[PDB]
Order: structure tokens, then C-alpha cells, then sequence
């Protein structure tokens, strides 16, 4: 069974969608990626199910490194892929299923969220979740996602998705949180006064 | 069986001459305002029966003080409302602005006029001789007024006397334990704070009157002109009277209980013992020598008495030599 | 032999609860009005204070579970309850804020409604000042009314020093290095209406 | 093969200084990208993606084209041509050239044109409308040729129409190239339906004439209401589709005149076809768009021989546009 099929079937890698091999075999879509990943030639072979030269017969230390290389390559392809009309169409199917999770804010009423990167540079920040309703970013609920790089999803993926499909934008929160103490609202003069007492401190 | 009945010496029958609606607080209809008019800012003090917050009225942008009553009894809530309304407008009595509730919680809150809070830690070291004579005259204006309206505070203490030293303003607050005086009625002896309880509360004499407030007023005067807070420091109710007996003597105490036929409980006979009457000059030293005078020690002596009929009334107290310096000017 | 109060707070899903002092419960005055909110008030109170006593045993236990919770929400507003919750808050027993730009700020428990059965327990972050649903599913059956509508707002009013400074940075949306014109959501929000 | 040359504006680029045509030497003056903020997406597909944005510095609408990673040579190329033609009649105005620091990726900022769907315009299109707008494409093509530049990708999606203000713009100069007399160019150019016969037979020494073929295919598509006109499946079939209309006869006279060697793959699939008269494509749903003037104009445009096609200026003089002159 396919490697791309294997990677997306793994735990923690629920956010990932299966990239078409039409996209990966097309050299053009991989312009620049050969100088971002080590072992580029061999990494692409494992991804595309091409048998690896009858190499790694008994190189367990070397097979492990190509596996990290193929993992980084695929992830970098993924970030580009989900910007095209086919990559979006696959994510939009997932977004409707609720694979990415629902918004933690109470007054978004469990809004289905999207994957987003804070940085496009690998090794800078892990994957965060974007809510289309409150338009803010969150830390994934499960710890199985705290080990997935944010760059593998891109900075402007969610924003691109709503430009392509404008209709999928939910309405603004109908209700808002109003604090009450003994049934009394809190005057905002009263945090200004609370925020000092912590500074002054 | 035993005890002799007592009367108030002034304003004895002001309540029995006024209509039903005035003194009967259980029949009082509360007129609720709008709780969304008020928005909390900070917390100022805690209470056994209440929670105090400084709030801002959003309709006129004015500052107000909110007293959120923690669940007690519907009578005691009605009692504090009625008393506050009757005394409203009176000199140095806290003006009740509004009454509001929360329809979810069912817990009621009292909205006051915003009195500026100067804290005891600052005024204590500032307090001069004329200061005491001025402010003590203001408490008396408040007390003579509520006694004239037929009400006793029953909890006069420095925590329930707000002082605004920057504008020389005084208010007598906290009317949770106030009650209407009906002549001949027996009341509860568990009213004031222990340090400010009169001899009548400690010996279970239930037929007291306005004069109870005057005893408490003394325990305040003795606290300030002697710089000892509190003056009669007892760790329990039984000990408190022993402390009083060590100053005013045991002899006048036995004269008090014999005159009204009040019988003390078993555990009181030995620990009370015997003490003579020691002069007020004994407590004077250099820290309070500038706050004490022959006018002050005479005024205190007519305040702190065992017999409640012998204490100064609020009006007689104001006319004392001690207040000639301040009365008008 | 372990007390009911520590047993209840010890249970799974009940990590939000602090142990209410016995003398607070024994003081008749603190429980004023609760005698008309819960069924089987007499047996329930004994079962909380470890005093002596059919599916009746199950019904009294539910009533005592409801009774303790309504004491708890009264107790955590007091200076003794606050200090106990402040202790839990300082160890992060309630969890940390999900918003990225709060940077895992420790939260406090809050109920959206004071009436039991209307909403489950939610979480309040003091930094962004918004309310959140607990990440773990164990806290998905604890009633919000057993914490109150004004617990956090009271805690910062008693201890104002505990308020955090506002988020240093904001989330700035960027596609190919370009910011997004808020004129452009107004335009997106129609196309979904018009639809 | 026999060498070929342009008829009009042959040596215009060779009399200019080097700085003009030498695009590889052009220094890119970078703007500040924070001035522009996106609103909504317009088009995609090619080596770029098009967004409508707003210039927050003066609150004006702008069109931002975000180029994908292609060659640095090609991006210099488009920039020099779009700067050299700037201010010209119906030529798209380049306002700024911006860049994103992190991604390195460049973007082109154009002046906003109000485009109306070729779909919501296709039906309303009248006989005079085609005569008006074809004339506005000719203003753009005559200017660019006189500057010594061939567009190399003339098609309906590369022509922007604002019917409300009767405004037309020729866009997308990504495939545009300078003309130098007798140079061999890449045949891999103007998408397939709008390719000229010289591109399909691998004649590399073409000129401004290529644009005049592509323009014919636009005219044929409009007046006959058939989009696209020559509907070839691949490059080989494209010439077959052209051959079935204009006849194989003239096609063989064209390849003999320049000694062009056909791919042995054309050997039979091309076959033997005769000239079909232009009145044959006219039916009852496009009749109001066809006139004797229209067909003569089209016939003089679509020809196998590139040296016999009407030039941009000569096309403007045609009896087809006498009702349009109007100052
Ligand atoms: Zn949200
Ligand atoms: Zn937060």
C-alpha cells in the first residue's frame, strides 16, 4: 500500500490530506524544494513508491535519515499543494467532516476549524488551528498534534480557502460573553484599576 | 419572676404616636429600581451579612456604593430598608439612593451615596484634639436624630463611622442591626461587637433603650483620647465585663444588678471578684496627653456608666463643656 | 476512613473542586436558602458531614452531590475559598488558555448560568477575558452552577495583583506577505448570504 | 528553411539603445508591499495568481498579480516590456513591483480595470460592439508592434472589457517578446486554439504577424458565436482543424515558399481538404453579427502565409471600421 496513504493514516497526521501523485511527478510543482531537504533524490523515490536502488539492505541508521527526509519533503509539498484548486477541494471535504477540530471559544458554538501556519519556515512553530468565525488562532486540543510543524500547512492556506470559496464563511458570533458578578456587569474602568494594582505591586 | 422593667428617658413614645407603616417593617413594600443602571468597579470591604463594592452609575456617570446582602432573612432585609428610608436626609446619616435585585440570583443590593473613604491608618496619626471634639459632635448629631426618630443603632463602632478628612465629612453607616424602640419591649442581647457591648447586654437585661448607643460612643471616645484600641479588650463576653469591672469598679456593678433585680449566671460570681473604682487619669500618658482634658474625662465619665438611665442622652451630651470649642465658631 | 468532601473532590472529572471546610458547612448560616433548592436536604447534609444515616440511597447521594456543589459556589467567593482556588490556579489545575497569543495563561472555572442544569462548567482566561470549553471530556458533565457566574470577577476584585498584562502581540493574517483588507470579509460575508 | 522578416517596424529595436530591449540587464526598483492589502481573488492557472487589492496609502483599488517561481529572466522580461509600453493606448498600466521578505516571491501591481464576465456580456454583444472593441485591440497591437514587441498570447482572457465605460485593456505580457530581425523564437507560445500555422509547423522565424492570426481567431469566435473557433485537440489536430477550413491547398503552398519540413506525423492525418467559404459558418443565432465587411476582414486576417496577413495599421483602415471611426 502507498507511502502517501501510509503517512496520512498515521496518528497525529490526521490534518494531512493525500496529495495526488500527478502533482508530485510534475517537476514544476517542486521548484526550489531540492535545496530545502537533505537526500532529495532518495526522499522523492520513497514518496513515489519507486524502489530504492536495492539499497538499505542492512543500513538501519541510513534508512532512518531518508525517512525523515521524505517526511520533510512531503510536508513541504503539502503546504504548496493545499493552495491549488485540488488541494483546497480535498481540505474542504475534511473541514466539513470536522477532522481539524472545533473552536474552543464558547460563543463560536463548536465552529469547525482549519489548519494554519504562523511561519512558513520549518522548525519555527508547530501547527495551529484557525477559526473562521472568531478569526483567531488556537493550540490543538490533543498533544498528538503538538509535534507537527506549522510550515507544512502554510501561512495563507485558510485565507486562500475563503477567497476561492467565499460562501463557506460563517456569520459573525450572534452572542458575546458579558461578565456578571451578583448580576452586575463589570465596568471597564475597573480593569484599568485592577491592571495597575498588579503593575504597581 | 425577677427583673425590673426600664424606660428610655427621652423620645420614649415617638413610635407609638406615629402611624402603623412607620415602625412595622414587615408590612413595608420595597420599591425596586433598575440593576442595569449600576456597574461594579472595585471591592472595598467584606461583611458577615454583606459584600461592599464601589460602583459607577452608568445613567448619570456618578459614583455609588453597593452593599450586596448575603442571604439572611426577609425580615432583616426589610428592617434595614425601612430604617434607612425613615432616617434619609437626616444629618450625618447615610443616604440610601436606590434598592436593586438580580432576577436570576434573587439576592438584593443596597445603593448608597458615594462617601469618600479615608482609612483609619492615616487619620489615627493625624487626629488632633479639636478633630475629636468636631467629629464626636457629628456622631452625636446622627445619634440624636435617629433616637428622635425612635431608632437605636445598636452597633456604634469606628468601622461603622465613615470619615472623610479632606472635606471634614462624617456618616453613620451600617444599619443592619438597628431596631425601632417600643417602650417595654424585650430585645436580643447579642447585638453589638463584643468590645462595644454595654453592661446590659452582658448581664442579659433585655429591656434596654437608646442609651445602649451612648455606652458604645464612650468605648469609642475612650479609644481615641487614650490611644488604646479597643479600650475594653475582652477575648469573650464573660471576660469583657471583668475588664469593665476592673476600671469602673465592682461595687457600682452590684448596685446596678440589685436595682433592676438582674441575676447573673453561675460562672460569673468568682471571676468578677472585687475591684475598686479607678480614676480616668490613670490611663493618660504622653501619646494622648494632648487629646485629654478635664472636659474630656468628665464627658467620658458620664458616658461609661453601669446604669443605662444614668448615662448622658444624645442631646445632653452635645451641650457638654467639652463641645463649647466646636459648637458654632 | 476518608471524608466525603475529600472523596468527592478526589474523584475523576472533579479536579476543579476544592475541599470546602467543615466549619463553613456546620455554620448553619452559610447554607441559608439551599433548603428549598435541593430535595432530601436533611439526609444529604449528614452524608456530606460524614454523620450517621432501596434506591433511596442513590437519590440522597445525588441530592448531596447537588448540595455540596451549591455550597461550593457560595464558598469560593469568600476569602477562604478564594485562597484555596488561588492555590489550584497557581498550579494550573484548571488548564491553560487555547488562544495562541495568550501564551498558555492559566485559567479559572466559571459557569455561564447560576441555575443548575442550564450549562456545564466553562473556563475563564483573565488575559483575553473570554470564556472557553474545557479541552478534556471528563469536565463535560460537571455543572457550571457549582462554580457560579461571578467567581473569577470576584477573585480579581479581592486580589487585583493577579491580573495579567494584555497580549503583547496579535494574530496578523498573511497570504504571500500581504495583509487582508477588512473590506474583504464584508465582501465574503455577503457572498454567503446572497448565495 | 528560408529566412523571414517583418513588414512594418522591422528595425525599430535595433536603432534603440541597448537599455531598452536588453531585459536581462534591467534593475528592478522594489516598492513597499505593506502599502497594498488584498480584497478578493480574480483568476489563476498560469505562472501567477490574480487578486483585487487596495492601496491603503491613497485608498485606491489595484490589481495584484502574484508570480509563481519561474525564471528570473522571465520576470525581468515582463517588467521591462510593461514599463516600456506604459502609457500606451489600451495597454495595462503597471503601478508598482513588490516583494515578500520571507517567501522571496515577487508580485506585480497593476491599475484596476473593471472586468465584466465574458459570460454576462456574450449575450448582449451587438454588431457595433464587436466593431468598437476589435478596433480598441488594434490600437493596442499597433502601438506594441511599433515599440517592437509581439504579444504572443492574444485571446479573450487576455483582453479586459469594461462595457459600462466602453473601456478595453490588453493584459498579460508574460509571454511577450522583443522583435529582432531574423531571430528564431520558441514555438511553445500562444495557447493551442490561438496558435498560428507557423507555430504548429515549427517555423521559428515569425514576427508581429502571429498576433494578427490570434486576433482573427478572436473575430471568428465572436461573429460566429463559436468559442473557440478552431477547436483542435492537440497541436497536430489543430492544424487539421485549420486545414479543413482554409484548405490543405494553401498550406502546402506556404510550406514550399519557406522550405519548412513537416513532421512525418502530419503525413496522412492532414489529408486533402478544400477552401470552405466563410458564409458557411453563419447561422440563425449569429446572423446579426456577420456582414460582407466582416468576412473580408476575417479572410484577410486568417492566412497561412504570415507575410500576407493584414498589419495592425492596415487592419484599422478596413471597411469594417468605417461605422466606428466617429472621431
Ligand atoms: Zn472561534
Ligand atoms: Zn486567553
Amino acid at each position: 500500500v502507498s507511502w502517501i496513504s501510509w503517512f496520512c493514516g498515521l496518528r497525529g497526521n490526521e490534518f494531512f490530506c493525500e496529495v495526488d501523485e500527478d502533482y508530485i511527478q510534475d517537476k514544476f510543482n517542486l521548484t526550489g524544494l531540492n535545496e530545502q531537504v537533505p537526500h532529495y533524490r532518495q526522499a522523492l523515490d520513497m514518496i513515489l513508491d519507486l524502489e530504492p536502488d536495492e539499497e538499505l539492505e542492512d543500513n538501519p541508521n541510513q534508512s532512518d535519515l531518508i525517512e525523515q527526509a521524505a517526511e520533510m519533503l512531503y510536508g513541504l509539498i503539502h503546504a504548496r499543494y493545499i493552495l491549488t484548486n485540488r488541494g483546497i477541494a480535498q481540505m474542504l471535504e475534511k473541514y466539513q467532516q470536522g477532522d481539524f477540530g472545533y473552536c474552543p471559544r464558547v460563543y463560536c458554538e463548536n465552529q469547525p476549524m482549519l489548519p494554519i501556519g504562523l511561519s512558513d519556515i520549518p522548525g519555527e512553530a508547530m501547527v495551529k488551528l484557525y477559526c473562521p468565525k472568531c478569526m483567531d488562532v488556537y493550540t490543538p486540543k490533543s498533544s498528538r498534534h503538538h509535534h507537527t510543524d506549522g510550515a507544512y500547512f502554510g501561512t495563507g492556506f485558510p485565507h486562500m480557502l475563503f477567497m476561492v470559496h467565499p460562501e463557506y464563511r460563517p456569520k459573525r458570533p450572534a452572542n458575546q460573553f458579558v461578565p456578571r458578578l451578583y448580576g452586575f456587569k463589570i465596568h471597564p474602568m475597573a480593569y484599568q484599576l485592577q491592571l495597575q494594582a498588579a503593575s504597581n505591586f | 419572676s425577677g427583673p425590673v422593667p426600664s424606660r428610655a428617658r427621652v423620645y420614649t413614645d415617638v413610635n407609638t404616636h406615629r402611624p402603623r407603616e412607620y415602625w412595622d417593617y414587615e408590612s413595608h413594600v420595597v420599591e425596586w429600581g433598575n440593576q442595569d443602571d449600576y456597574q461594579l468597579v472595585r471591592k472595598l470591604g467584606r461583611g458577615k451579612y454583606s459584600e461592599v463594592f464601589e460602583a459607577i452609575n452608568i445613567t448619570n456617570n456618578e459614583k455609588v456604593v453597593v452593599k450586596i446582602l448575603k442571604p439572611v432573612k426577609k425580615k432583616k432585609i426589610k428592617r434595614e430598608i425601612k430604617i434607612l428610608e425613615n432616617l434619609r436626609g437626616g444629618p450625618n446619616i447615610i443616604t440610601l439612593a436606590d434598592i436593586v435585585k438580580d432576577p436570576v440570583s434573587r439576592t438584593p443590593a443596597l445603593v448608597f451615596e458615594h462617601v469618600n473613604n479615608t482609612d483609619e491608618k492615616q487619620l489615627y496619626q493625624t487626629l488632633t484634639d479639636y478633630d475629636i471634639r468636631f467629629y464626636m459632635y457629628e456622631i452625636l448629631k446622627a445619634l440624636d436624630y435617629c433616637h428622635s426618630m425612635g431608632i437605636m443603632h445598636r452597633d456604634v463602632k469606628p468601622h461603622n463611622v465613615m470619615i472623610d478628612h479632606e472635606h471634614r465629612k462624617l456618616r453613620l453607616i451600617d444599619w443592619g442591626l438597628a431596631e425601632f424602640y417600643h417602650p417595654g419591649q424585650e430585645y436580643n442581647v447579642r447585638v453589638a461587637s463584643r468590645y462595644f457591648k454595654g453592661p446590659e447586654l452582658l448581664v442579659d437585661y433585655q429591656m434596654y433603650d437608646y442609651s445602649l448607643d451612648m455606652w458604645s460612643l464612650g468605648c469609642m471616645l475612650a479609644s481615641m483620647i487614650f490611644r488604646k484600641e479597643p479600650f475594653f479588650h475582652g477575648h469573650d463576653n464573660y471576660d469583657q465585663l471583668v475588664r469593665i469591672a476592673k476600671v469602673l469598679g465592682t461595687e457600682d456593678l452590684y448596685d446596678y444588678i440589685d436595682k433592676y433585680n438582674i441575676e447573673l449566671d453561675p460562672r460569673f460570681n468568682d471571676i468578677l471578684g472585687r475591684h475598686s473604682r479607678k480614676r480616668w487619669e490613670r490611663f493618660v500618658h504622653s501619646e494622648n496627653q494632648h487629646l485629654v482634658s478635664p472636659e474630656a474625662l468628665d464627658f467620658l465619665d458620664k458616658l461609661l456608666r453601669y446604669d443605662h438611665q444614668s448615662r448622658l442622652t444624645a442631646r445632653e451630651a452635645m451641650e457638654h463643656p467639652y463641645f463649647y470649642t466646636v459648637v458654632k465658631d
